[PDB]
């Protein structure tokens, strides 16, 4: 999978969107030759073999320059919980994702400001946080169209900070999928069925 | 992706195609077909079906082929590829330059033969009319 | 399907072909056959088709050849394409160019031959006569 | 079976219907390069051979923009 890694490429339906596929094309070469893409790739297909899940996350972080760039993260598959009542595989009907992150001090200062109570750790002499992103899905009123929004948060302290539609069109940036649902939904892997044989051996 | 933004990024043929708007990329609902392929560099994939077309369009229409070659050799990852581009241009000027040379005398003699060929017109009828 | 629905996903050939109604596809009972095949793109399949086709019709009757491969190239999914029919268009209007700049030229040689054809016919009659 | 996922072309009876049947080879393509179809398809051959059964439903759906 490392030499076969496969990007998508755009096709015109009409003659007269050549134009646009062309140009879109050249626009996802910065996505693609990007450095986080291999990897992000490669901890995919290991997660998605090892385990049963994938998560890839998007970014639309714009630094200094007006320059926009679409950032790339593959996400530990065990810090990142889905809903329960979503069944398939893509996990595409849920209506929230989950991850538990560690933060730094400083990091947690630059991702909001000091106006908000912080519950900090004092696990070794550095002051981390635990805090738990969640990304719910929920129709608004205005529009009749289903948004995400996102909910930094920590257990028994509360909300950090909330943001309601924080990328223009309501997207989730997280891409899951699961191989090998079964039942009683869990995600069975390539583990599972060459385990006994490696217990043997 | 802002205007200014997709014009840093893309050539100006490929951004002067798509817009002629409201200065936004807008694509409709069924206007993209999404095909995997292998991971590569758009100029060695463009250079690999610029391969692949002028070897097919050459036996079925080869006046075709001359008129590509600076079109192939613009999109060659390769580090001569400025030294074969200003190539191609000394030799067009230097063809063009001969040509434009060489052309009042064609001329010349495209008028001279069309003179030859009315006086045959006024010998024949006159040693008609005699 | 709407109208607008179908004029939104097709080319405006594929539309006009079919449209001459009453604003709705209606087809018949004894109209269509299903047909399996493996799925592909539909650019892909007419450049297969395409492709076959100019290798099937070469020796058979080969001046049908050259006027298909605009028509081939349009149907290509290569990033080249949008250069290649510019490239296309240039060399036609180049040579249509130099077509009709050159016209004159032709058109005054062969009624200059056709006055000496006719000058040959008055001196012989001429001599004849005399 | 991956690989070799079929789809269905339409041809004309008489020779006035390769209009249509080139349209609606068309149209069939949004509904052919979806999302949803090789997973709907795969899906369908995973219960055919472990089961025997496959179910594959079909909707209509239209959003907002007459789409």
């Amino acid at each position: 999978k490392i030499e076969s890694i496969s990007e998508i490429r755009l096709s015109p339906k009409q003659e007269e969107d050549r134009a646009l596929s062309d140009l879109l094309n050249s626009l996802l070469q910065v996505f693609i030759q990007q450095e986080n893409y291999d990897k992000s790739m490669i901890e995919r297909d290991k997660n998605l073999l090892i385990g049963g899940l994938g998560v890839i996350q998007l970014w639309v972080s714009q630094d200094k320059d007006k320059n926009v760039e679409i950032e790339i993260k593959a996400i530990k598959p065990e810090s990142f919980v889905i809903d329960y009542f979503s069944t398939d595989k893509n996990a595409l009907d849920a209506r929230r994702f989950h991850k538990m992150l560690e933060v730094s001090e400083q990091e947690a200062l630059l991702l909001f400001g000091d106006s908000v109570i912080v519950n900090y750790s004092n696990v070794n002499h550095e002051r981390i946080a635990s805090v738990i992103e969640s990304w719910y899905k929920e129709y608004n009123e205005e529009t009749q169209s289903y948004e995400w929004n996102r909910y930094l948060w920590n257990r028994n302290t509360g909300i950090y900070k909330s943001e309601k539609k924080p990328f223009k069109n309501g997207a989730c940036p997280f891409i899951v999928s699961k191989l090998y649902t079964d039942e009683l939904n869990n995600y069975y892997g390539l583990f599972r069925d060459i385990k006994p044989m490696q217990d043997f051996i | 992706f802002t205007k200014e933004q997709v014009f840093k990024i893309v050539d100006k043929k490929l951004g002067d195609r798509y817009f002629k708007d409201d200065n936004k990329i807008r694509p409709l609902k069924f206007d993209l077909i999404l095909k995997s392929q292998l991971k590569t560099e758009s100029r060695d994939e463009k250079w690999y079906n610029w391969n692949e077309l002028l070897k097919i369009l050459a036996p079925i229409r080869p006046d075709l082929v001359p008129s590509l070659v600076p079109l192939m050799l613009n999109d060659m990852d390769s580090p001569i590829t400025n030294d074969v581009l200003e190539a191609i241009q000394n030799a067009n000027a230097l063809q063009q330059q001969n040509a434009e040379a060489n052309a009042p005398y064609n001329q010349q003699i495209q008028a001279l033969q069309i003179q030859k060929l009315q006086a045959e017109i006024m010998e024949l009828q006159a040693k008609a009319h005699k």
